């Protein structure tokens, strides 16, 4: 079920680079795939998007018009066409993949991601904690704050969190609140409603130590939260 | 001997049918005479799945009361998603002949069987995101006629070969087998508390089971025809069966009697499928007569119809908090009654 | 939502490939064999390439799918209405039955036992509409048969010698009065030639026979 | 088919050997649950579309 | 050089047509023969319409081509109602936009029943030809032939209404419609040639497609009188009118005018037969008449 991407590398500015990314050993064909990309000293940031049989994409307002984004079903890889790269490119591109029907858990797998360095009405989640000291056997709590009221009218909370581990692909931890992914342990929980929201570990330890991301999904273009590293 | 046998037999009929006179002390149309009726009961169609290109035969709700699954003819079995009416899965089937579905509790699993004699078990929570076959209890010689899980890993089945099975998905061998039926079982029911369950039977009788001794509690008869449809009382202490009589029947368990029939001089086609309400004040029916009746099982008057079918009404269920009713019929339409 | 808009994509896109299945087979042939366990319905079955049993053959571009469910050994009564809407029945007789028995019966004889199955199938309330291909089959173990035993064991009255023209000729029209739905429905009977290869080009002629007469009913042209 | 009846006489004398309650009292049961849950059932009383889901 | 000026008086006196200034033994002959016919047409598609709309087995797209014949055939009644009661001394008290839109309704209304004609023979071919049993059918085939009828019905009763008639040249146009020019009477009368001799082909290509391959294992009998009663109906109703148009265009000093009025009522009386030619062998559409 592993996601790998080829690409990257180091471009001048101006120049026009390909990502592709092969998906082996899942259902390529019915899952609604991403791209996120970080930069190496910041958060991520969405970039681009294509639904299931290529029927809808959407983009970033940074990349609207430079970035094509392709997926081959019988061949099982995704593609990127970048166009006229800027300085304010360089980041790791990760590729996501989500499925998107009742109950599903989306953005639930991340490819490890390809480094690029170029030479040379929005929602906006807040996290005001970082690097916070914490010591394996303690209960800690990470808060967040929204900008919009993500409950929407059916009731769902449309917001995400994420775990990246120092040196590994980001992983979820929860597709909406009061939900938790597969193959997480049930330390992780998180309760809130409207702009509050909290992520709550009752007990941690040296394996789930890195970085916590916050993500929202009420609308595009999925805006992400700064980070809020564990100190330890 | 064969004779000895048998005088000693119908003797043995006896006790249990005098008995059961003795037991009989009033019955329930006379115990409800001063209940307030339950009123005209109009339920409109809410909701209507189309996306089947065949008959349909079953359907069974989630137990989060939303999601729902069918199976037809066209060899297609769809997980419907009531409230937005859009299907969750298509799940194609290696035999077009299906003829029941189960949706486990869990809601990991669905079920499905028919004239291939197998009941194969399909995995929903997929890594690889396609809904893909589990397991294939093959140990039936008839058509599979009915199927309900216990847990993820119990499946009780039964079928055209006269016994019910309880299956363990796992080793896919025959936990137990339920034998006594002299005719084709058609359906069966399990309690709620999961610990019995009644099958109904070509041969016009319904029998009790335990599901871990594997012998037979009570045999009730009284129907003329075939049992087609059978379900609980919501406290599992009785429950109806829908015969080619165009009669609906409810049992006790504990009285081991008949309580009422519901039956109408206008109506002379079969039923097909029966289910009660969350309270168990409302007995729906979907008969052949292309429609399906709601009977008052206390009053035993039919206060209420829903005549929105082309053909007729195979599967009829209701929900688990009774928000709503939806019936599947020939026509290749669900409906969502509220 | 922007969940629930993606959610839609999945209910079209599955709809889509319902349709493109559904479509695929609409033009699948459907046909339901039926006859006595020592029909000849095994040798058909060869000629043409537990449980309920399904034989997919081309012939002319057309995609023939068989379903012998001879194995079902149940109370046809509760699902042989599953097979309303097949183009044909084909129903297997062996001629080398008239003189014969089951092995369970006394004096019973095996060709009776084929009318009374093909009494309650023609005259069916779920194959009203549909046509019945009638192979009649072992004819040259019939020919034999008929030269040294006489016909009179099966049928008490029969006016006519002991030649095969004439005996096969009672046998097939005496199956073609069993139905009642005389204008209804056609009943196409064949003699099995089994190395010409006939047996399926008839069905091929009788099939679209069926399918020709449909098609004029439903525009009107008839 | 001798196995057949003896195992048929054993049934119907496990089946006759059960406790048996007079329906009257039964009856009142299926009366009492109706009634106790009879408020909490949509399809008896109509629920305000407020809080029907369909 | 073009006159809108000028009166009906004008055009016709310009062509060899008469006024019939006062009321005729053969004016009331055919005032009473044109109702007697409308009433006959509306009444027949009345019943065609209802039963088709109120049974729920005559919901199949070849049943909706039909109720549409139906339709068009009843627009066509109310055409010849209204050209009826504007004849002999009546249609002397016309102007030119008033007998421009009773030529226009005519027009429009018989287009409309020859494109059902022709969009039914297509249907029957497409039916006939597939090589399946149910084919559960969609509505989209039929809404889309009904639009083009109806566009091309609509379009061609409004094209001499604006553009193509002889307002503006006198001398080049008819001797039956004063105003309508030859160039549209010819158009006219080939594109009515041409979608009979399409009706002729594909009939014909049903008869020996079900020919060969049912004759291959009585249907040809019924089949073959189907088929010869509605293309005889058409021809029997419409070569009249055709050939009369085109002498009207093509030979001076044929006296085409005589047989008009008559050769008129036959080409209605088309109409008129088209619900019972497509009803009649349905016996349970048929039956269901009550
Ligand atoms: C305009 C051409 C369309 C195509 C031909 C229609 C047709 C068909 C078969 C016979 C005739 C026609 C029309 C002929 C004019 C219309 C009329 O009404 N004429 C009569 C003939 O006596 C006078 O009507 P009126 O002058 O008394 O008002």
């Amino acid at each position: 079920v592993q996601l790998v991407e080829s690409g990257g590398g180091l471009v001048q500015p101006g120049g026009s680079r390909k990502l592709s990314c092969s998906a082996s050993g899942f259902a390529f064909s019915s899952f609604g795939m991403h791209w996120v990309r970080q930069a190496p000293e910041k958060g991520l940031e969405w970039v681009a998007y294509i639904s299931s049989g290529s029927g809808t994409i959407y983009y970033a307002d940074t990349v609207k018009g430079r970035f094509t984004i392709s997926r081959d079903d019988p061949k099982n890889t995704l593609f990127l066409q970048m166009t006229s790269l800027r300085s304010e490119d360089t980041a790791m591109y990760y590729c996501v993949r989500s499925i998107y029907y009742y109950g599903s858990s989306p953005f639930d797998f991340w490819g490890q991601g390809t480094t690029l360095t170029v030479s040379s009405s929005d929602i906006v989640m807040t996290q005001a904690t970082s690097s916070v000291p914490v010591t394996p056997g303690e209960s800690v709590s990470i808060s967040c704050r929204s900008s919009k009221s993500l409950l929407h009218s059916n009731g769902n909370t449309y917001l995400y969190w994420f775990l990246q581990r120092p040196g590994q692909s980001p992983q979820l931890l929860i597709y909406r609140m009061s939900n938790l992914a597969s193959g997480v342990p049930d330390r992780f929980s998180g309760s809130g409603s409207g702009t509050a929201f909290t992520l709550t570990i009752s007990r941690l330890e040296a394996e789930d130590v890195g970085v916590y991301y916050c993500m929202q999904h009420l609308e595009y273009p999925l805006t992400f939260g700064a980070g809020t590293k564990l100190e330890l | 001997e064969l004779d000895q046998l048998r005088q000693e037999a119908e003797q043995l009929k006896n006790q249990i049918r005098d008995a059961r006179k003795a037991c009989a002390d009033a019955t329930l149309s006379q115990i409800t005479n001063n209940i307030d009726p339950v009123g005209r009961i109009q339920m409109r169609t809410r909701r209507t799945l189309r996306g089947h290109l065949a008959k349909i035969y079953a359907m069974h709700w989630g137990t989060d009361s939303r999601l729902l699954v069918s199976a037809s003819q066209d060899g297609k079995l769809i997980i419907w998603d009531s409230y937005t009416t859009n299907k969750v899965h298509a799940i194609p089937l290696r035999s077009s002949w299906v003829m029941t579905c189960a949706y486990a509790p869990s809601g990991n699993y669905v079920a499905c069987g028919g004239l291939d004699n197998i009941c194969s078990i399909y995995n929903l929570k997929t890594r690889e995101g396609n809904v893909r076959v589990s397991r294939e209890l093959a140990g039936h010689t008839g058509y599979l006629s009915c199927c309900r899980f216990l847990d993820d890993n119990q499946i009780v089945t039964s079928s055209g070969d006269t016994t019910c099975a309880l299956w363990d998905i796992e080793t896919g061998q025959q936990t137990t087998t339920f034998t006594g039926h002299t005719g084709d079982v058609m359906s069966l029911s399990l309690a709620p508390d999961t610990r019995l369950f009644v099958s109904g039977a070509c041969d016009a009788s319904a029998k009790l089971w335990d599901v871990r001794e594997g012998m037979c509690r009570q045999t009730f008869t009284g129907h003329e025809s075939d049992i087609n449809a059978i379900c609980f009382f919501p406290n599992g202490n009785a429950f109806a069966t829908g015969s080619d009589d165009a009669t609906c029947r409810l049992f006790d368990l504990r009285a081991d009697q008949e309580l009422m029939t519901y039956s109408h001089d206008n109506i002379i086609c079969g039923i097909t499928s029966v289910s009660f309400s969350k309270s168990g004040r409302l007995l729906l029916a979907g008969y052949d007569d292309f429609n399906c009746n709601v009977w008052d099982a206390l009053k035993a008057d039919r206060a209420g119809v829903l005549a929105g079918h082309d053909n007729r009404v195979s599967c009829l269920g209701v929900t688990d908090d009774g928000m709503a009713v939806a019936t599947g019929s020939w026509d290749s339409f669900l409906k969502i009654w509220n | 939502s922007a969940e629930d808009k993606a959610a839609v994509e999945r209910s079209k896109m599955i709809d889509r490939n319902l349709r493109e299945d559904g479509e695929k087979a609409a033009r699948e042939v459907k046909l339901l064999l039926l006859g006595a366990g020592e029909s000849g319905k095994s040798t058909i079955v060869k000629q043409m390439k537990t449980g309920i049993v399904e034989t997919h053959f081309t012939f002319k571009d057309l995609h023939f799918k068989m379903f012998d469910v001879g194995g079902q050994r149940s109370e046809r009564k509760k699902w042989i209405h599953c097979f309303e809407g097949v183009t044909a029945i084909i129903f297997c007789v062996a001629l080398s039955d008239y003189d014969l028995v089951l092995a369970e019966d006394e004096e019973m004889n095996r060709m009776h036992e084929s009318m009374k199955l093909f009494d309650s199938i023609c005259n069916n309330k779920w194959f009203t509409d549909t046509s019945i291909i009638l192979f009649l089959n072992k004819k040259d173990l019939f020919e034999e048969k008929i030269k040294k035993s006489p016909l009179t064991i099966c049928y008490p009255e029969y006016a006519g010698s002991n030649t095969y023209e004439e005996a096969a000729a009672y046998i097939q029209c005496q199956f073609e009065d069993l139905n009642k739905r005389k204008d209804t429905k056609e009943i196409y009977t064949h003699f099995t030639c089994a190395t010409d290869t006939k047996n399926v080009q008839f069905v091929f002629d009788a099939v679209t026979d069926v399918i020709i007469k449909n098609n004029l009913k439903d525009c009107g042209l008839f | 088919s001798i196995a057949q009846a003896r195992k048929l006489v054993e049934q119907l004398k496990m089946e006759a050997n059960i406790d048996r309650i007079k329906v009257s009292k039964a009856a009142a049961d299926l009366m009492a649950y109706c009634e106790a849950h009879a408020k909490e059932d949509p399809l008896l009383t109509p629920v305000p579309a407020s809080e029907n889901p369909f | 050089q073009c006159f809108y000026n000028e009166s009906i008086a004008f055009f016709y006196n310009r062509s060899g047509k008469h006024l019939a200034t006062e009321w005729n033994t053969v004016s009331k002959l055919v005032m009473g023969l044109g109702i007697t016919v409308c009433i006959f047409i509306m009444l027949a598609n009345l019943l065609v319409m209802v039963a088709i709309y109120v049974n729920r087995r005559f919901h199949f797209p070849i049943y909706y081509l039909m109720a549409n014949l139906a339709a068009a055939d009843f627009f066509a009644g109310l055409a010849y109602f209204y050209l009826m009661f504007n004849t002999g001394p009546n249609t002397r008290r016309l102007t030119v936009s008033t007998w421009l839109l009773r030529q226009g309704l005519i027009d429009t209304s018989l287009t409309a029943s020859v494109a059902n004609l022709l969009a039914i023979a297509i249907e029957r071919h497409i039916t006939v030809f597939r090589m399946q049993l149910h084919t559960r059918m969609s509505n989209r085939r039929v809404v889309v032939v009904i639009v083009v009828i109806w566009t091309m019905a609509i379009v061609m009763g409004a094209i001499p209404s604006v553009g193509w008639n002889c307002i503006c040249d006198i001398e080049n146009c008819s001797n039956m419609a004063p105003l309508y020019s030859d160039s549209y009477l010819v158009f006219w009368a080939i594109f009515n040639l041409v979608t009979f001799v399409v009706m002729v082909v594909l009939y014909a290509h049903i008869f020996g497609y079900v020919r060969q391959r049912t004759m291959r294992m009585d249907t040809m009998m019924s089949l073959l009188k189907t088929v010869v009663i509605v293309l005889g109906a058409f021809i029997i109703c419409w070569t009249p009118g055709l050939v009369l148009l085109l002498l009207d265009v093509c030979c001076p000093q044929c006296d085409v005018l005589a047989y008009e009025k008559f050769f008129l009522l036959l080409a209605e009386f088309n109409s008129a037969m088209n619900p019972i030619i497509y009803s009649y062998r349905d016996k349970e559409m048929s039956a269901t008449f009550r």
